[PDB]
């Protein structure tokens, strides 16, 4: 509706018999591969991802958003857990980190 | 022996110009549209296309629409089913009424 990409802002400007506008934009760059899961298996729960996608360079795998790169590592603070894992197509096996148990061991 | 009416049209002067885009071309565009769309979800709309399963995108429309994704990934094949099932219900009612 106002410019391609992902509006911003916009600014008005007069012109003889009508008006311009100059709408802003956020338009993705630079792009990267990863292989990525919909769930993730952990003591028989299925894991999903709160607000993000489950992204791996290779070895270990990492929690997204989906417009930026910035990789979580992957928590029960982000993830949220819903049946098990004979139901989803494509669930994968990764541990996921509780940040209650080192507290409990101090 | 029969005179058309197209006929009649074109010796009294009024002509038909023909479209600048063929009806190839305007498939070509449905096409490139259709494959963006099922290969990269909106993302084709706002830039280059990113690549995405087509499970995930669906996740993606019903975390759209307020619906948790658990939802898509354990009733995946129902789902596909009603789609295939509206599909072809889509070209029996095609098929048969033209109005
Ligand atoms: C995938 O990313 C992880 C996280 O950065 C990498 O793991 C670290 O890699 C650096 C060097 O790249 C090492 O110095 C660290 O010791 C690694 N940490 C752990 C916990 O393994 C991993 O190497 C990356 N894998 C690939 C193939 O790029
Ligand atoms: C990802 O993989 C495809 C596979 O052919 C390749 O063409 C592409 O350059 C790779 N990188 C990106 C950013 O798509
Ligand atoms: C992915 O695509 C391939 C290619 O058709 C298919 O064989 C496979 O069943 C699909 N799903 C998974 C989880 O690999
Ligand atoms: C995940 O681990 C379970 C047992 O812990 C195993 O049955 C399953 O095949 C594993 N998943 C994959 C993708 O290897």
């Amino acid at each position: 509706f106002c410019g391609k990409g992902y509006h911003l802002m916009s600014f008005p400007q007069s012109a003889p018999h009508g008006v311009v506008f100059l709408h802003v934009t956020y338009v993705p760059a630079q792009e990267k591969n990863f292989t990525t899961a919909p769930a993730i298996c952990h003591d028989g729960k299925a894991h999903f991802p709160r607000e993000g996608v489950f992204v791996s360079n290779g070895t270990h795998w990492f929690v997204t958003q989906r417009n930026f790169y910035e990789p979580q590592i992957i928590t029960t603070d982000n993830t949220f857990v819903s049946g098990n894992c004979d139901v989803v197509i494509g669930i994968v096996n990764n541990t996921v980190y509780d940040p209650l148990q080192p507290e409990l061991d101090s | 022996a029969a005179r058309d009416l197209i006929c009649a049209q074109k010796f009294n002067g009024l002509t038909v110009l023909p479209p600048l885009l063929t009806d190839e071309m305007i498939a070509q565009y449905t096409s490139a549209l259709l494959a963006g769309t099922i290969t990269s979800g909106w993302t084709f709309g706002a830039g280059a296309a990113l690549q995405i399963p087509f499970a995930m995108q669906m996740a993606y429309r019903f975390n759209g629409i307020g619906v948790t994704q658990n939802v898509l990934y354990e009733n995946q094949k129902l789902i596909a089913n009603q789609f295939n099932s509206a599909i072809g219900k889509i070209q029996d009612s095609l098929s048969s009424t033209a109005s």
